[PDB]
């Protein structure tokens, strides 16, 4: 036994070192597992008291001021812009001040802000994050795709195929995916969505929105999209406001932003220039020049 | 026991990172999470047992 | 804390020695290609000592 | 055997882009090194010294250098090694003659009373230490014993002479006296006679005067030339503004040492913000002069970093006058009472003064 | 070194993609290194086991031979278990990479996955992926448990069989402690190499495979090898013997001559640039390349090459820093509006395994790195298709002309930008792999067939 005491000590120390390194890995794992989401919560009885799905979609901005760190500065400050139910109000004011903040405030990306909001006549801060985003649609600013069923790419939960998706395809101009792609709806995305279009992002967003039965529609700017894609997207926004009876958008290019039913200017967290008729927007040269 | 640790820790980490705020991710280095999710999970699932 | 390694272990000198072995075996012998046998005998000839 | 580090030689490249721990950032905050420390003890670490035997040849330099406990180890071990080696020789020779064999005969032993190695060692004590106990005599029997007695006597006298020399040069050391000279923990800048100067205070504690004192003063700073010649430690000498023109000083009271900042002085472009905590700058003050008693020249090294220089303060007047003789209150040694002064540079001050004088005249 | 001297035909790069060569350089070299680590084992452990067995017989007798025989018989079985373990480990590795790629795709787009309330879909997908990976992990864990079991339970079985056989099947000695404890010590010093000689053989097989892979990599066609570009025939090929790329090409370009070129839909635009570059096997041609032996040809291509580093490093390209040329290049490409919101501007982790960028942004990166070096020639290639910012196009064209043409920095812009479709210098029009003439534009208008 004295003969073997030697390598016993050696390997004990060595395997201790390896155990130490791998336990540091466990320590970092628990560092991740010590992050708790504050926003996710439930405070009301949802069995019968809330409506099954919001229909009116009322909107009001009760001076909502959003601060993530709650110490440095806010992004919105005492904003009160009334979006007319059935009439879009998308304003490209200070780009990094109002549009990102509003989209984040509706959809729980900013669920902690001084002041509140009434969503369809009901305060939004008394509902779960997933419920708050359950009956509402939005698009992105940049494209992202990956391998997976197109049917679940549009409607993972509801999964209403061919009745809506083909109709959702109809508004889209994706003629190739029906035949040029291997299977189409039953086939998954190929090569991580690097072979279809830059309009595939907008088409998928529109397909999800129409398959969400959008009580409210939210849009965003463009990164690099085909002109035909822009025309189809804007026309289908009009048609979605025609049928689903709601639309709302946002943009950053001056002329494209002017291609809207209503618009205003919101700068430095507050309101800069608001006119209910769109004619006054053309009347104001300086405000129009502000964007570009 | 190593197998049990692997399964339960992985599913718990998935669940928690799902129910997480995306403001943190915009603050997170976006590769630190990927590291401690691939390399560290591999270590505890393939080396801590042995 | 650790620093540049000694002369003998520097990759430049090791690469030089391995090239010497490859060139010497490919020149004194007549084997233009470098097959598995050639690389194997080259490593042995350069690191047998 | 029992490890699993050799079973799997593969790797995974999925995990990457791991960085920014922020741990090394705190390490960079460690304070930079000082040239000479406050209590002398210059903080320079020579590297790649090629010894070439110049660190054993000067043996008698080393023997004086060493500490007293080490010097006593060498002392004791020199004597004892000599005693024991010559005891071995006495034992062996008195054994060869047979005087160790008990009751050998009437043959007269070549050294009497050698009846052991123990008595042989005692005999070496008696011979070398020159004690001569009557029991152990040296008889006229064998010539080798007389030769070895001569050799041991000469070697013992030489070893005594060498140890006397080293004890002489060690009991007259200086580093026990260099520490009894006192500087300020921090030096001050202030205007005297309308001109900016860099004051300082130095004093003596022992009553024993320090003769022919001498105060060199240098600035240590990395500095380049117009030709790109970069010197990491470009020491520059500085006059002591002493009226006579020499730098000698008569040190009894705590004196104020300062260099007037004229156009020559390399401190001619200092600003109160230009001498902050981490600024690269250091003043050295070499205080030389012999000790009156032993007549051994000494130095009192000391330094003053940037974060010790303090603008616009004057040393508290330390000397008072008691009933019959003066008084020195060493508690007020390094106290620097605040004194307002212009906060501009030495060049800006000089140019402004010249312009104002020209306009007035 | 043989990466440098290597050729870039589609017979090479279309088979051993960057994934293959990275796997080689890492895995193959690692396992060859491991074989050179374990080499003394395959020489010694034969002697070790043989001498141990022989003097185990001397110490005790036949019974020791029987115990050693049991261990040796179970050696092939443990090799089978370990090899099956390795197969399961490779299966688990493949499934782990699948799951990791899936989680990269998922966690990347957390913005639209959380806003659109779509955690459930990819949660289920990852759940099912982990189910399959868990089955593979179960097999791996079972096999490695058997390996642990055999490793720590063969010495006891060997000792048990030895002593019981000695007592009953032999009944020869009293088994005095001097024999029993010597034998147990021998069993320790024999079980350690006996259980591991199998692994040494395994690494020998793997090393032979690695040298096969390295030799195959080393057995591919690699080395193709006054007025700047003086060409006579110019007929080069991709395949080292045959498959021609072009024919009947000839130019003679003095310095500063912004000899822009034209083309068709993937018809001899970048191929012409590459055949000039010297990476194509020149069959029917004679070129005397000489300077006012080559020069530092600035260059780019359709898909920009980038360094996975910070943006500053990715632009400077291992060269000094000079603020005048730096500012001029980063404005003529307008680099500041492009890097506006990247988390630290220049200091961002551009490149793969990190920041993902768009075609136009990467296009600015490539053109900046190409121009900045302050060299005598520049071969830009199609920087105006993905990056089609009209204002930036005019800015880049103004910068290109004024800077490049003045200092004699030839800028051969082989692209299809209309705003200067008629170049400010020599032009040459290529179509379907034939390019008529490389002279002035007056004779080109004289031909008058390619009217806009
Ligand atoms: C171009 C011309 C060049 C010169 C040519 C000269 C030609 C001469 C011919 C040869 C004769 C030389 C005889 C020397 C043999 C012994 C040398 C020796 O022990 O000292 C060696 C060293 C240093 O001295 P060196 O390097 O020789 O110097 C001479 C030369 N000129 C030089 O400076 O390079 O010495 C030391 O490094 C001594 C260390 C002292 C430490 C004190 C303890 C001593 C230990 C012994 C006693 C310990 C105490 C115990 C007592 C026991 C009693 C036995
Ligand atoms: C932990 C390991 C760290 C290693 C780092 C270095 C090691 C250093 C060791 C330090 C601690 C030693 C403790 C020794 C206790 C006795 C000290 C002693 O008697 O000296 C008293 C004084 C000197 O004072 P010091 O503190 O030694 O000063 C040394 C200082 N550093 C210097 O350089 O200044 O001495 C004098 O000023 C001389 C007066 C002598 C008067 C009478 C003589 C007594 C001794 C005679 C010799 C007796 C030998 C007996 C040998 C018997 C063998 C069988
Ligand atoms: C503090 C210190 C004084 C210590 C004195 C030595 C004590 C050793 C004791 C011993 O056995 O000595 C022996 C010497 O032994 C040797 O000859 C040993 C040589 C040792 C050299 C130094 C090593 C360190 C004594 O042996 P001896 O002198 O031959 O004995 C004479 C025999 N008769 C007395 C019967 C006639
Ligand atoms: C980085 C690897 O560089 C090394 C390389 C060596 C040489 C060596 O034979 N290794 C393999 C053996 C073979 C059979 C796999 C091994 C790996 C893990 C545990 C023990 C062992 N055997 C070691 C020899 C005695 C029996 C058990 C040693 C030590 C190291 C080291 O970490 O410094
Ligand atoms: N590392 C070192 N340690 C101590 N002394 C040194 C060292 N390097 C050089 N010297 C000494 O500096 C002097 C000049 O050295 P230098 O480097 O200029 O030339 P050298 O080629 O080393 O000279 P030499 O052949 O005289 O030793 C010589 O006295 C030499 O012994
Ligand atoms: N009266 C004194 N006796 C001995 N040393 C002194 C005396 N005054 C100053 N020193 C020395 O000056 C240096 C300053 O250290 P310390 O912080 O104790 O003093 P200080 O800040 O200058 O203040 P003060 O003069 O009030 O003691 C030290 O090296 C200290 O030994
Ligand atoms: N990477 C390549 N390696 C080898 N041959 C190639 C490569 N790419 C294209 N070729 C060959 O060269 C021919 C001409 O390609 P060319 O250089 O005109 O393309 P290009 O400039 O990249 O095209 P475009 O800019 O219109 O996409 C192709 O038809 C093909 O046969």
């Amino acid at each position: 036994y004295a003969l073997m005491v030697s390598n016993y000590l050696n390997w004990m120390v060595r395997n201790l070192a390896d155990m130490e390194i791998q336990l540091g890995a466990v320590k970092r794992i628990h560092a991740l597992l010590k992050t708790e989401a504050e926003s996710y919560e439930g405070l009301l009885a949802p069995s019968l008291i809330p409506k099954n799905w919001p229909d009116q979609g009322k909107i009001q901005i009760q001076n909502l001021s959003v601060r993530y760190d709650s110490s440095l500065k806010p992004v919105l400050k005492h904003v009160n812009t009334l979006i007319s139910p059935g009439q879009k109000i998308g304003i490209c004011g200070r780009t990094g001040s109002g549009k990102s903040s509003f989209s984040l405030a509706f959809f729980r990306m900013v669920d902690m802000f001084e002041g509140r909001i009434i969503i369809d006549g009901i305060d939004i801060a008394k509902l779960p994050l997933h419920t708050l985003r359950s009956r509402l649609s939005i698009i992105l600013q940049d494209p992202v795709l990956f391998s997976g069923t197109i049917r679940f790419n549009l409607d993972p939960e509801k999964k209403c195929s061919d009745s809506t998706l083909w109709e959702a395809l109809e508004i889209a101009q994706l003629k190739l995916v029906v035949k040029a792609l291997p299977g189409g709806l039953d086939a998954i995305i190929t090569e991580g969505g690097e072979n279809f279009s830059q309009g595939q992002r907008q088409l998928f967003c529109l397909a999800r929105a129409f398959v969400r039965k959008t009580s409210i529609f939210i849009m965003d700017e463009a990164t690099a999209s085909i002109d035909m894609a822009t025309e189809n997207i804007l026309q289908k926004v009009v048609m979605t406001a025609f049928a689903d009876r709601t639309v709302v958008t946002i943009a950053h290019r001056v002329h494209t932003i002017l291609s809207a039913d209503l618009v205003m200017v919101l700068k430095r967290g507050a309101i800069l220039e608001f006119d209910k008729p769109e004619t006054l927007l053309s009347q104001k040269d300086s405000v129009f020049a502000s964007f570009v | 026991t190593g197998l049990k640790v692997a399964k339960r820790l992985h599913r718990s980490l998935l669940n928690r990172i799902i129910l997480a705020p995306m403001r943190f991710f915009e603050t997170t280095p976006l590769g630190s999470i990927l590291n401690r999710f691939s390399s560290d999970c591999n270590t505890i699932d393939q080396h801590i047992p042995s | 804390a650790i620093a540049k390694l000694p002369i003998a272990m520097r990759a430049l000198t090791n690469y030089q020695r391995l090239c010497v072995a490859f060139d010497a075996q490919a020149r004194k012998d007549t084997q233009s290609p470098q097959g598995a046998r050639a690389i194997w005998r080259a490593l042995c000839h350069a690191f047998g000592r | 055997m029992l490890s699993r580090k050799g079973i799997i030689p593969e790797e995974y490249v999925l995990t990457r882009l791991a960085e920014d721990p922020t741990e090394p950032r705190y390490r960079t905050r460690e304070r930079r090194a000082r040239f000479v420390s406050k209590k002398g003890n210059c903080n320079v670490a020579h590297k790649n010294i090629r010894e070439q035997g110049r660190f054993l040849q000067d043996v008698f330099t080393t023997l004086v250098d060493l500490k007293w406990p080490h010097t006593l180890l060498i002392f004791t071990m020199s004597f004892l090694c000599s005693w024991l080696l010559f005891a071995m020789v006495w034992w062996l020779i008195a054994f060869a003659h047979g005087d160790l064999a008990p009751g050998e005969g009437t043959n007269v032993p070549c050294v009497t009373s050698i009846h052991s190695f123990s008595s042989a060692f005692l005999f070496s004590i008696e011979v070398q230490v020159t004690i001569g106990f009557g029991g152990r005599m040296v008889t006229e029997e064998c010539p080798l014993a007389i030769l070895i007695l001569i050799v041991q006597n000469i070697v013992g006298l030489m070893i005594n002479a060498i140890m006397l020399g080293c004890i002489f040069m060690k009991t007259a050391q200086a580093h026990r006296r260099a520490e009894t000279l006192i500087f300020s923990k921090h030096a001050v800048i202030t205007l005297r006679h309308g001109r900016l100067c860099f004051m300082l205070r130095v004093g003596d504690l022992r009553k024993s005067m320090i003769i022919s004192a001498t105060i060199h003063m240098q600035v240590v700073r990395k500095t380049t030339s117009p030709e790109g010649e970069v010197v990491p430690l470009h020491q520059v000498d500085i006059p002591m503004e002493n009226g006579v023109g020499g730098n000698s000083i008569f040190l009894v009271a705590p004196l104020i040492i300062y260099h007037v900042i004229d156009s020559n002085s390399p401190l001619y472009d200092l600003a109160p913000s230009d001498l902050h905590h981490h600024q690269d700058l250091e003043i050295i003050v070499i205080l030389e002069g012999v000790v009156e008693t032993t007549g051994i020249t000494t130095q009192a090294r000391t330094s003053y970093l940037a974060d010790e220089i303090l603008w616009g303060q004057r040393f508290v007047p330390i000397v008072a006058e008691e009933d019959g003789r003066y008084s020195v209150d060493y508690s007020k040694f390094g106290n620097t009472v605040k004194v307002p002064t212009p906060l501009c540079t030495a060049r800006q001050l000089d140019e402004d003064r010249s312009l104002l004088d020209a306009l007035t005249l | 070194n043989k990466i440098m001297h290597m050729s870039t035909s589609n017979l090479s790069m279309g088979e051993m993609t960057a994934g293959q060569i990275c796997n080689l350089v890492a895995i193959d070299t690692n396992q060859l290194m491991w074989f050179f680590f374990l080499c003394p084992n395959l020489w010694t452990m034969p002697v070790q086991i043989i001498v141990g067995v022989i003097l185990l017989y001397y110490i005790l007798g036949v019974s020791a031979l029987i115990g050693a025989a049991v261990i040796i018989l179970l050696a092939p079985v443990q090799y089978f278990v370990a090899t099956k373990l390795s197969q399961a480990q490779r299966t688990t590795l493949e499934h782990s990479n699948e799951r990791l790629k899936q989680t990269n795709e998922m966690l990347r787009g957390m913005k639209l996955l959380k806003l659109y309330a779509w955690e459930s879909i990819f949660c289920s997908r990852v759940e099912v992926t982990r189910r399959k990976e868990m089955t593979s992990l179960r097999a791996f864990a079972v096999y490695t448990s058997i390996s642990i079991f055999m490793n720590t339970a063969i010495p006891i079985a060997a000792v048990l069989i030895t002593f019981v056989g000695h007592v009953s099947f032999f009944k020869e000695s009293d088994l005095s402690p001097s024999v029993a404890f010597a034998s147990l010590s021998l069993f320790h010093i024999l079980v350690t190499p006996l259980f591991l000689l199998s692994s040494v053989v395994r690494s020998t097989v793997k090393a032979l495979v690695s040298v096969q892979k390295l030799s195959e990599f080393l057995s591919s066609a690699e080395i193709r090898e006054n007025f700047c570009v003086q060409i006579i025939g110019g007929f080069f090929t991709w395949t080292p013997d045959g498959i021609p790329t072009l024919s009947n090409i000839t130019i003679r370009i003095p310095r500063g001559q912004l000899t822009m070129i034209v083309g068709q839909v993937g018809c001899g635009k970048s191929s012409l640039l590459l055949a000039t570059l010297g990476e194509m096997q020149k069959v029917s041609g004679a070129v005397f390349w000489n300077s006012n032996s080559r020069g530092p040809v600035a260059y780019a291509s359709q898909k920009p090459w980038l360094l996975n580093a910070t943006v500053e490093e990715n632009i400077t390209f291992e060269s000094p820093f000079n603020k005048q040329r730096y500012k001029m290049v980063i404005e003529a490409c307008s680099l500041q509006p492009d890097i506006d919101i990247l988390p630290h501007g220049d200091q961002t982790q551009i490149g793969e395994r990190g920041i993902n960028l768009s075609g136009g942004q990467r296009q600015r990166i490539s053109v900046a790195r190409a121009l900045y070096q302050q060299t005598n020639v520049v071969f830009l290639d199609d920087p105006f298709s993905a990056l089609d910012v009209h204002l930036s196009d005019h800015l880049m064209q103004a910068g290109i002309l004024e800077l490049l043409r003045d200092d004699k920095r030839t800028v051969v812009l082989v692209t299809h930008k209309l705003q200067y479709l008629p170049h400010a210098d020599w032009i040459i029009a290529m179509k379907d792999g034939t390019i008529q003439r490389e002279g002035t534009l007056k004779d080109f208008q004289r031909s008058e067939c390619q009217l806009f």
